[PDB]
Formats: structure tokens, C-alpha cells, sequence
């Protein structure tokens, strides 16, 4: 599952996480087996504009 | 206000809608300890102090 957040939500990806993001966006189940990785994208996402 | 000298406001007679604080994104931290903040909209406490 791959998207893209801010680093303040990063935390927000994980089991039993609350936020907008984790609420609203995504939901790990409880019991989640997998890994999640996440890596900044500053270079690559952000325009001057 | 200073660490040394912090702050201390009392919460009463009031609907606290905590949904509105921890949705937010912008708490780089957030951590309720002997609570889950979910259930803070089920729950009523009796001496709340910011």
C-alpha cells in the first residue's frame, strides 16, 4: 500500500493510531502483521509554487 | 508560560469535544496516559487542569 503524507501523520500509520489520517485516510487493523516504511519525499513532491 | 512557572487552568461545566484536538494533525505529540483518546468523548471527569 503506498501514498503520501506529512511527517507530523507518519506517525499515524501504525495499529491503534488515531488522527485524521488514520481515521479518515488509512486504517491498520489491530492485530496488523506487515512492516511499514516511510521516507521523505521533500525533493521529489515539493514545488516552489 | 515558563516551565519553572507553568500555567495551570481549571476545565469545568463544559462539553469537551476532545475529537477536535486529536484529529488535528498539527500535535507532534500526543499521549494519554491511563486513558485511550477515542473514549474521551464517552467519558466525564471531575477536577480537569490544563
Amino acid at each position: 500500500d503506498s501514498f503520501v503524507i506529512r511527517g507530523d501523520e507518519v506517525r499515524q500509520i501504525a495499529p491503534g493510531q488515531t488522527g485524521k489520517i488514520a481515521d479518515y485516510n488509512y486504517k491498520l487493523p489491530d492485530d496488523f502483521t506487515g512492516c511499514v516504511i516511510a521516507w521523505n519525499s521533500n525533493n521529489l513532491d515539493s514545488k516552489v509554487g | 508560560a515558563s516551565v519553572y512557572a507553568w500555567n495551570r487552568k481549571r476545565i469545568s461545566n463544559c462539553v469537551a469535544d476532545y475529537s477536535v484536538l486529536y484529529n488535528s494533525a498539527s500535535f507532534s505529540t500526543f499521549k494519554c496516559y491511563g486513558v485511550s483518546p477515542t473514549k474521551l468523548n464517552d467519558l466525564c471527569f471531575t477536577n480537569v487542569y490544563a
